RNA sequence: AUGCGAAAGCAGUUGAAGACAAGUGCUUGUCGUUCGUUAAAAUGGCCU
């Protein structure tokens, strides 16, 4: 559709659509969607964020979110989830950069304190462990891009 | 310590005294990056309580 | 080219170019995989440069400035994600502490 | 210009037209016509900044005495180059390092 | 102070101003954990020159 | 304080402030926000009669003033717009993009 | 080194004629000279 993608394209774009679209886009329309669109409902972001329909749109919604939105609120959205789709996301995350880690850290922070267990704990510190390990390699390795006695000698010239 | 590194390896070297020296500052920085490496992560933590 | 021993010796082979395409294929791969888990090939390049530099500066103007610039901007995204990585080591240190307290 | 206003003294390069050594430096009195002097700065100069870079070459400043003995010429290079203009000869006086 | 936080989390979370109650650590800390890339750089300029040199 | 972490950084802000001391306009690029000074928080209305504290515009905003507390007056990179307080909504509006 | 952009950086740029000086018609180098484009050196440092 060229009158919606341009309608996307536009800047300003007021109330109804942009309240529920996504229920009505919900895949080419969708992505024109996730690049550019003014107003987003954080609900459906992090909704779509942990649907595992995982197009690397984990990497491009995590940007979206971290852009537009401030912690806070991402704070109490991410406590409005629920639990067994965060440890399907966590699962997938120790499975296998900037806005997914900013992600991590984020729903870290939204869980809290309480209701983490000792396999998913270890495998995390595992998993984040062995990245510090390489990725502090890694900085090194960019600083490291970022940088008279003749007293006796017996030898002889061509003549 | 960076210029004076960039400056003077030759002299480093040729002299031993200074080896000495720089074998040891190798451990301070190590010794002092790991404190501040540990510092991020209480400021983390603190993070966490809110 | 496995031990480092071996590595600063082909080094001085190598020395004695076919060093500049070398690191023009270390380069690429590095470029193409930053998060790379071996410890040989970014033990290559950490080598290279700390032993033979020099000519690495001098040799050309183009070949190898352009992917020199594409891993320079890899690496500093990495020292970039650094900080957040430390501090999520410190939130699974805290609720590994917890658990402890929790157990005992 | 002289500070009585009886003086007027300039450069040309009709000498680099007619010379290897470019420039020459003419003086000229203004109301009489007591004073006519011609020199080329090949000869005020050195030989000794002739094998240097171009900034000793550059004369960046001129002044004359009010009688009409003394010529300063000041360089582009920190050096104040004065000339009695009776056997046309040279004194140094080094102070500064930019012009 | 790392083992301070294990515990009391409870009453430090129950009281709202973290950031006034704590104003001085909050510095402190933050003043460390920003200096370090500065470090990391010099470290790495050293060790640079450290193999270069003792390697012959 | 108030310190989001925003990973998306705009060159150009303004910020004004009301007479009595309480409607902190603070224009970030294109999307403007109308927050209480008391706790730097965006305008949680009850009354919700589409006067909401958040706004979007054309472009990115270059400079914000209220003339009274009547009207307030926005400045982007292609326009400019004046907007009443009494209600949510637009009032005047003026081209630009020509110069 | 210009354009864009956040303090990241992201792309590109470095080309012509002239005239002269030196070494031996030839090579380099220089420019108080023009076109075309988004383009380190003369021991000489701060008043009372």
């Amino acid at each position: 559709p060229k009158t919606l993608t341009f309608l996307l394209t536009h800047p300003l774009f007021p109330l109804s659509r942009t309240r529920n679209l996504l229920s009505l886009l919900r895949p080419r329309l969708f992505k024109q969607a996730i690049v550019t669109c003014p107003n987003l409902p954080l609900n459906e972001l992090l909704e779509e964020l942990f649907s595992i329909r995982n197009r690397e749109l984990l990497l491009d919604i995590s940007f979206r979110i971290l852009q537009d939105f401030t912690r806070d609120s991402i704070k109490q959205e991410m406590k409005k989830l629920s639990k067994l789709d965060v440890q399907n996301f966590i699962e997938f995350i120790t499975s296998g950069s900037t806005q997914l880690f900013q992600l991590l850290s984020l729903v870290l922070d939204s869980i809290g304190l309480f209701s983490l267990e000792g396999a998913l704990l270890e495998n995390l510190t595992l998993y984040i462990d062995k990245q510090v390990e390489i990725a502090e390699r890694n900085t090194e390795l960019w600083n490291l891009i970022d940088t008279a006695l003749p007293t006796y000698t017996m030898e002889y010239l061509d003549i | 310590v960076a210029v004076v590194l960039e400056l003077y390896g030759n002299t480093l070297e040729s002299s031993p005294v200074l080896q000495e020296l720089m074998i040891d500052l190798k451990t301070k920085v190590r010794h002092e990056i790991h404190k501040s490496k540990e510092a991020q992560r209480i400021e983390g933590m603190l993070q966490l309580l809110t | 080219w496995t031990e480092p021993e071996i590595k600063k010796f082909i080094l001085t082979k190598i020395n004695t170019d076919h060093l500049s395409k070398i690191f023009l294929t270390i380069s690429k791969s590095i470029t193409q995989n930053p998060w790379n888990e071996e410890n040989l090939l970014p033990l290559w390049l950490k080598w290279l440069l700390t032993l033979k530099s020099g000519e690495l500066n001098s040799i050309k103007d183009k070949h190898t400035k352009k992917n020199c610039k594409h891993l320079k901007s890899a690496l500093r995204s990495s020292e970039e994600i650094l900080p957040v990585l430390l501090g999520i080591q410190g939130r699974l240190e805290m609720l590994r502490r917890q658990a402890k307290l929790r157990e005992d | 210009i002289s500070s009585n206003g009886k003086l007027l003294a300039h450069m040309c390069k009709d000498v680099s037209t007619k010379d290897h050594e470019h420039k020459s430096i003419s003086v000229v009195s203004l109301f009489d016509d007591s004073v006519n002097l011609s020199f080329p700065l090949g000869s005020i100069l050195s030989s000794q900044t002739q094998s240097l870079s171009y900034n000793t070459r550059y004369v960046s400043s001129m002044a004359i005495d009010n009688m009409g003995q003394q010529l300063a010429v000041g360089f582009a290079s920190g050096v104040i180059s004065i000339v009695s203009l009776a056997d046309l000869q040279i004194r140094l006086l080094k102070w500064h390092i930019d012009s | 102070v790392k083992w301070c936080l294990i515990i009391h989390g409870g009453y430090l979370v129950s009281i709202p101003n973290l950031m006034s109650t704590l104003s001085s650590l909050h510095s402190t800390l933050k003043r460390r954990s920003d200096l370090l890339p500065r470090l990391l750089a010099l470290d790495a300029r050293l060790d640079c020159t450290i193999n270069k040199f003792k390697t012959l | 304080i108030s310190l989001p972490n925003f990973n998306h950084f705009s060159n150009s802000v303004s910020l004004a402030w009301s007479q009595d001391g309480s409607l902190i306009f603070h224009g970030f690029d294109d999307k403007l926000q109308i927050l209480d000074f008391d706790t730097f928080k965006k305008f949680e209305s009850l009354e919700n009669t589409k006067t909401v504290s958040e706004f979007t515009l054309d472009s990115e905003i270059q400079t914000v003033k209220l003339i009274n507390d009547t009207n307030l007056i926005v400045a982007t990179r292609t326009t400019l717009n004046a907007i009443n307080l009494l209600r949510g909504q637009v009032i005047n509006s003026f081209d630009l993009y020509p110069f």
